[PDB]
């Protein structure tokens, strides 16, 4: 022409999201960008992490070393997985503070067991139960020792037992419940029982519980356990005149990454760096609202399922 | 937004824009023709990469913790570590809603800016050989052909080369 | 004229009010919006919420079975209010982890009581004391049922009791430490006692400790309190050979909204959906400064009084 | 604020109009008189209601909790319940004091914001035909009555028309 | 910043400059001059100091609160104190991130408007008698001595003065 | 020139500082300022808070009555510095819940001790042991009292002290585990002992446990340690036919500012607001990455170490 004319101008999009910022509550933009994991990858995954299936065991009877659990027997972790179909079928038992007893092995990473050479004399050992059954007939725990009478009489034990060692060695016993004063009587001679584990620092005395309880596996008795921690330089010593369930050696304690976890989800072959009840969630997300029970790298959980981040302009498609 | 440029003066995006964020149509001695403004389009989209990592942290890998299930009703242990979990999670819940509502506010209005920007950059080359017509459009008072065109976007247009022209086809005008 | 003058401006009012931006400390705009409930209503308000006036009982107190709690013998809550003026007026007792016992119950949202029949062959039934008083006459917790021997002798007890239905039921029970040996023979005719509440997945097994302690209502002997939870598909078995002071029946253990609070506020016919030791508070606010004990659909408690939140422009008196 | 628009090359503010939060104050043939813009009013009571609600969910009920009061001295449980409802109420303490603070911020850059786009969006409707005079405020130079004062705040006022007329006024100086 | 003035249409920063954060730098019949002008200065440091202190509260004291380290290994309530701790370490530690992150942000773009404003507020001044280079720079029209740019810092210019000289010199075209 | 040209600018600096924004990861800026603080004082400041140095003894052993300990029978802190090489040069010890008695005691920030008269008549007292020594003869915890039989009979020791003061007393006791049946005996009649330490309002027996532990400072038996509060109006009544380590007296609590910390790092005359395990720091900087264990006006911790914060505008150099 005689003259020319310039014009200014952004581009736009066909698709374009709805966002949320602080002037308005809905507003469409050029791309946006999901900051939320909704998605889990439906199995557990393999990688990178090592993971453990405890199928029909839970992690304390592993440790202890039910029959049905001697596969565990050598096994190490990054993560256990306890089934809810799972179940015991030993010797039925309790464990004052159970919930942290779990803690401490599912950190350690493993239920390694180290044999040590007690010296019981004057009692009958290895006592079996109809109830923890190996191969055909009776058995027991496979890191617990049952004592019980040897002819005439359960004399005092007091057997010692250092620790040379550069770490702490965690010692698990226990203690006898009878049925009945018929029994206390018929295996460990002494009318009241008695076990008092010891160490330089700490100590803990614990005495039987005569008395009917109901059937698990045909026996109305019934075991306890405590743990016992001894520290490098320390030393181990237990007293006891019956009821005695004696440890057959020690777990090595582990700072670790190790820990367990409840999940009905099945493990599967792929690679993943966080993961869920719900199965592996993908890392990529800042944020997550699959479950806010998580191990690994882990994007952090959040009520909200949906937050659109904007990573484009405006949208003004033309009116 | 804030200056008015995007959804404002503007009227609206072109959906045929594939180049660049930011640009330029013209029309002249030559036909029309479009061009993007890199400078601009970068200068957006460096601020949008990576907006989220300023932030938030390299996601850092955690271990045991504490239960946050339970299948055996106990009282006031059970009961604070449902208030520790629950205390957390509406905590990092409002962080997140805030932090996307706010960071999206800055996306927008940055966005914008550059718009805004982009157009007062050219506006102080025309100066006076040309006129904001309020469309985020000018009439510039001379042949401009698309070698004179190129001299706007690259910014190296010299305005008193065309000063003279300029006037002569501003001020034909009186009563 | 040949020349019009158009000119821009916005308004302003009589009086603005100062709020807080980050450019400034204080700076005036045109109105402003108070972001923390400072105040409260006075009172607790019954609407909205089923709230239960404790009065002169405690939550406990009124599930045992005091006899004067025998008003909420019948009742359930959504927030039950303990007045810091109640008392107990029964035998006196004590509860090892009163503070958990009163959360589940809290939770429970409930004291309906379930008798079952039990059957204590060999002991005399319903002991009574000088401390609880029904009336003028010498009672007893109306939950629990106290044993003592019947003609000379005390048999051992082993009473048994299913859970069919398909809920966990909890059982309150206690032992009795009585004063002296004297009456230790007395009541139950072995010198030594004991009670085994047991069940398939844990037991417990606790020892009457027998001496003074101080006089509470002319009584130096005291009670001991436990639960036990019996989980669907359990059973429970309660074993004992002195010093029972037994389970009438059982209560029903909810999920819900219910709990406890501590307040000496009043009580008034009026609605609101938050409640505080302080008294029933407005909703509206994002944020609250009257108390961080709450229940209800309430606002987060904060340290700050007032905060203000502009909902108008920068208010330019004529200078 | 930031624009430098209101409290800035606006003098101050006009209590004198209830109409609305922006408007016009025009002096012509027809006397004086005032209106007010309800675009750009609209534009920034719409972002200014709910304001609260895009970053603070709606009161989420909360019922059986943890004890935070105590009659008793028991060492380690209560030291962790009290620390924990601490750092809970110090870290929403926190978290109100800065919401309050930069959605202040951001509600006065808003309203500042309004002003200027409104400026500027009649200044360009008048182009040639104007004048800044600083006070936020223009010359017309020619002759527009009522219905032409309406045109410039409807959007409608036609530039091309008047600057034959405009420039004679304009100039007529050396 | 967003006004594209500091690192944008002004090309960069005046080392010279140690009377204040804005000013001049003139030149006319009397030479060239260096000023400062203290309003915008003193403006943009009010903002700037005790800018934390609007956001976080006066440090506060804290006397017995919960244990953080641990000789012994005890499982249930050591996890439990450890993640409270680990939690609270966390969420504060994002605290500081965002706040450092959007209080510069906020001081960046206040500091690139108080540059504009200053600009905006001299051009507005001068209306016809000059021109606006690109350099954030003006070309005035006239013979102005030391006495009549002090009267453009201090804002008591008089265009309507100048206006007949300004026509004359700005119009020697066609 | 009949013109003037007239230029606006920014200052700039030489040495500008980089900054993060929103829109950044690094931006100079003219002039930043630190947020975190990185480095300690390495010295505790003695000024401002009233600090003490427990040396060799440990928070414990100081209140117990410690021979070693003897010097801090009167005193009172705000912050007690627990030593890690510390040690205990007394009868070999267990206090069951320790943590919590040292909480407890570290927040009343004082182990001043008020005597009392109690009365134990037909025992013969202050018995001493070869493990805790004053000078050269043997001794006992100061705070304390070891009662054994006198001539060949402990009868049941009822022994009332009411509490007439408006304050919470504390009263630590203990019961001591012999190392034999034949030691057991010997020291209190009977074959078994007890103590039962009551109030009005709660109750607390403990059985001792006969058995070796290991060898401390020439021993082989244990004290345990409990600790029992009686609120104003109530009254404090101990029964026990054996195995009673009494009290002399009771630790008045004070609700304050006091605690307790442990650190290796030196005391010295100097000026702080705040004190963590690795000394005093400065108070002035918001954040900090010392220590998540701190004392006093002390800034938030932070896993991160630096953060600049921007105190002036963008530094444009010429290009
Ligand atoms: C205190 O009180 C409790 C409860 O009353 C008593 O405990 C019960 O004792 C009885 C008798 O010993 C137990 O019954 C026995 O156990 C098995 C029954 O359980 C099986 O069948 C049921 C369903 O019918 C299933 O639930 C379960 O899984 C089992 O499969 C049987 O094996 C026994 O029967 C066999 O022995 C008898 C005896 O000679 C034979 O005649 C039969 O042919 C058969 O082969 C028997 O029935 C009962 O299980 C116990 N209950 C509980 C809850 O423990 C204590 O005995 C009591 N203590 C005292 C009095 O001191
Ligand atoms: C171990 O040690 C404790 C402490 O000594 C003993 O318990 C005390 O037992 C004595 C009896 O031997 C109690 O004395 C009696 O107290 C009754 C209650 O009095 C209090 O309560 C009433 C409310 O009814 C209030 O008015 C007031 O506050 C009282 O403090 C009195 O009713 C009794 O009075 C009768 O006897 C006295 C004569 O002694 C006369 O006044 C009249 O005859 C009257 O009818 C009596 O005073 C004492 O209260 C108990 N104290 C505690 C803390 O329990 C244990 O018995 C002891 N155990 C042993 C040795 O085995
Ligand atoms: C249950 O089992 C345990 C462990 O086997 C027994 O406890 C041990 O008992 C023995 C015998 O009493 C103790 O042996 C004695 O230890 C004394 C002190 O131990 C020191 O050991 C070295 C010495 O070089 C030091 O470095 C260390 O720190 C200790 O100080 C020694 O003094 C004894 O030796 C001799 O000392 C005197 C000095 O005048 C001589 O005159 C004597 O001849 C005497 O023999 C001796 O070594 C042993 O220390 C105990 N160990 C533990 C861990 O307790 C229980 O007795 C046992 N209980 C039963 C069977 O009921
Ligand atoms: C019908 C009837 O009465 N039959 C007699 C048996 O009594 C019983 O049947 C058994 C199978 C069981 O279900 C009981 O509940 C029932 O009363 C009796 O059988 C013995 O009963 C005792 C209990 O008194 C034990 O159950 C015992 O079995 C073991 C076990 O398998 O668990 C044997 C095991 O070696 C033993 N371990 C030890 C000593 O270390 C344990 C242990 O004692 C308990 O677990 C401790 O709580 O018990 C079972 O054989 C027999 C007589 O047997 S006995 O040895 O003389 O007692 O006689 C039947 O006629
Ligand atoms: C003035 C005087 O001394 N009178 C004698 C009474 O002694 C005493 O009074 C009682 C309340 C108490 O304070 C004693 O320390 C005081 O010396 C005596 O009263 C009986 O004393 C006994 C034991 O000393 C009980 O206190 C008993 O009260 C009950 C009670 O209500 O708690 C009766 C109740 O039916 C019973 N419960 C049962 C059997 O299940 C309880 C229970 O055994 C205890 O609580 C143990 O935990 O005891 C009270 O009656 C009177 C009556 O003597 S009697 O022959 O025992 O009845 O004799 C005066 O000489
Ligand atoms: C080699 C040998 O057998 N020597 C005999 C000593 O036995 C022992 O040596 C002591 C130091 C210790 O290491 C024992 O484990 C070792 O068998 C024995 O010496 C004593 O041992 C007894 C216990 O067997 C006591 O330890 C006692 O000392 C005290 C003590 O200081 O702790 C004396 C103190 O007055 C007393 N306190 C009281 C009564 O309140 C305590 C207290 O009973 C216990 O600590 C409670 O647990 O014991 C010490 O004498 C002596 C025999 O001495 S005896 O006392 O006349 O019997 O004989 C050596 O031949
Ligand atoms: C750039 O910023 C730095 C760091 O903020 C400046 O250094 C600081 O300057 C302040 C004054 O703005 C000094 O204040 C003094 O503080 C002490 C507190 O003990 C007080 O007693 C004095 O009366 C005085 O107010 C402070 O010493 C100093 N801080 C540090 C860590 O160096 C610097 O001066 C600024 N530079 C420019 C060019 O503005
Ligand atoms: C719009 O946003 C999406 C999602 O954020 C972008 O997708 C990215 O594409 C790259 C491949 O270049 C992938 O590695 C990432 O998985 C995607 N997400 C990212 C980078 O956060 C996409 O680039 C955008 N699309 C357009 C047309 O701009
Ligand atoms: C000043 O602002 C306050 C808060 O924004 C106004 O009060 C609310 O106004 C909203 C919006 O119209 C109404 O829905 C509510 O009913 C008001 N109440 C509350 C508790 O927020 C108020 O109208 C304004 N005051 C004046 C005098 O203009
Ligand atoms: C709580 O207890 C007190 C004292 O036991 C009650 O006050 C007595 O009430 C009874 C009737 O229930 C009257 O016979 C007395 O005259 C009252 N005595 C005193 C000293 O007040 C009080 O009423 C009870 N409160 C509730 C809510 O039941
Ligand atoms: C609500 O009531 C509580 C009691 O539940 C009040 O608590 C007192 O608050 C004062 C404030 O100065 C303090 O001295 C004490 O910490 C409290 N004393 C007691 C005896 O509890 C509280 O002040 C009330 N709050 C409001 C906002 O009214
Ligand atoms: C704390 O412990 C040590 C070891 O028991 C004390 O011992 C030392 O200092 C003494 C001076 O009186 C010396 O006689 C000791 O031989 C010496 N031992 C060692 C290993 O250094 C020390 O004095 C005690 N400190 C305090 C403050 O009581
Ligand atoms: C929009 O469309 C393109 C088409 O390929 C797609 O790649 C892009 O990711 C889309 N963005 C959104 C937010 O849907």
């Amino acid at each position: 022409n005689n003259t020319a004319t310039l014009c200014l101008g952004h581009h736009a999009v066909a698709n374009g999201t709805l966002v949320k910022t602080m002037s308005d509550d809905q507003i469409e933009v050029t791309n946006a960008t999901e900051l939320v994991q909704s998605i889990s990858m439906g199995k557990i995954c393999n990688k990178s992490y090592r993971i453990l299936d405890g199928r029909n065991c839970t992690l304390i009877d592993a440790m202890l070393g039910d029959p049905h659990c001697d596969a565990f027997q050598y096994e190490s972790w990054d993560l256990f997985i306890e089934r809810s179909n799972a179940f015991s079928n030993c010797y039925p038992y309790d464990i004052p503070d159970y919930a942290s007893l779990r803690s401490i092995v599912a950190s350690s990473g493993t239920v390694e067991f180290t044999a040590e050479g007690f010296t019981w004399t004057g009692v009958t050992q290895n006592g079996r139960s109809g109830a923890c059954k190996r191969g055909s007939a009776d058995s027991f725990f496979s890191r617990l020792n049952w004592l019980t009478k040897s002819g005439s009489s359960y004399p005092t034990l007091n057997v010692t037992m250092p620790n040379n060692k550069n770490f702490d060695k965690l010692y698990i016993w226990g203690i006898h419940h009878p049925s009945s004063n018929q029994e206390q009587t018929k295996l460990y001679i002494q009318e009241s029982g008695r076990v008092t584990v010891s160490t330089k620092r700490s100590q803990q005395t614990i005495i039987p519980n005569i008395g009917s309880r109901p059937l698990v596996r045909g026996q109305s008795g019934r075991i306890s356990i405590y743990w016992t921690i001894v520290k490098p330089g320390d030393i181990l010593m237990i007293n006891s005149n019956g009821n005695l369930v004696a440890p057959r050696g020690y777990f090595k304690l582990n700072t670790g990454k190790s820990s367990v976890m409840r999940s009905d989800v099945p493990i599967d072959i792929c690679v993943s760096e966080c993961i869920t009840p719900n199965g592996s969630i993908s890392n990529d997300k800042p944020f997550q609202n699959v479950n806010k029970v998580t191990y690994g790298k882990c994007p952090k959980y959040i009520r909200q399922n949906t937050l659109k981040l904007a990573t484009g302009m405006r949208n003004v498609p033309e009116k | 937004g804030i200056f008015g440029a995007i959804a404002g003066f503007i009227e609206n995006g072109w959906e045929g824009m594939v180049d660049g964020w930011y640009g330029f149509r013209y029309q002249n001695s030559e036909g029309t023709g479009q061009a993007a403004d890199l400078k601009s389009t970068q200068a957006a989209i460096d601020q949008i990469n990576g907006k989220l990592n300023r932030v938030i942290e390299r996601t850092n890998e955690k271990f045991h913790q504490i239960e946050k299930e339970f299948s055996e009703v106990e009282g006031r242990i059970q009961d604070l570590e449902k208030y520790v979990e629950d205390t957390k999670i509406d905590l990092w819940s409002y962080n997140a809603e805030l932090l996307v509502a706010l960071e999206n506010q800055h996306t927008i209005d940055l966005t914008d800016a550059e718009m805004n920007k982009l157009f007062e950059k050219t506006r102080r080359q025309l100066r006076e050989n040309a006129e904001d017509m309020g469309d985020g459009c000018f009439k510039i008072y001379h042949k401009c052909d698309n070698a004179c065109i190129e001299s706007i976007r690259t910014g190296t247009y010299d305005h008193y080369i065309y000063r003279d022209e300029a006037l002569n086809n501003r001020f034909q005008s009186g009563r």
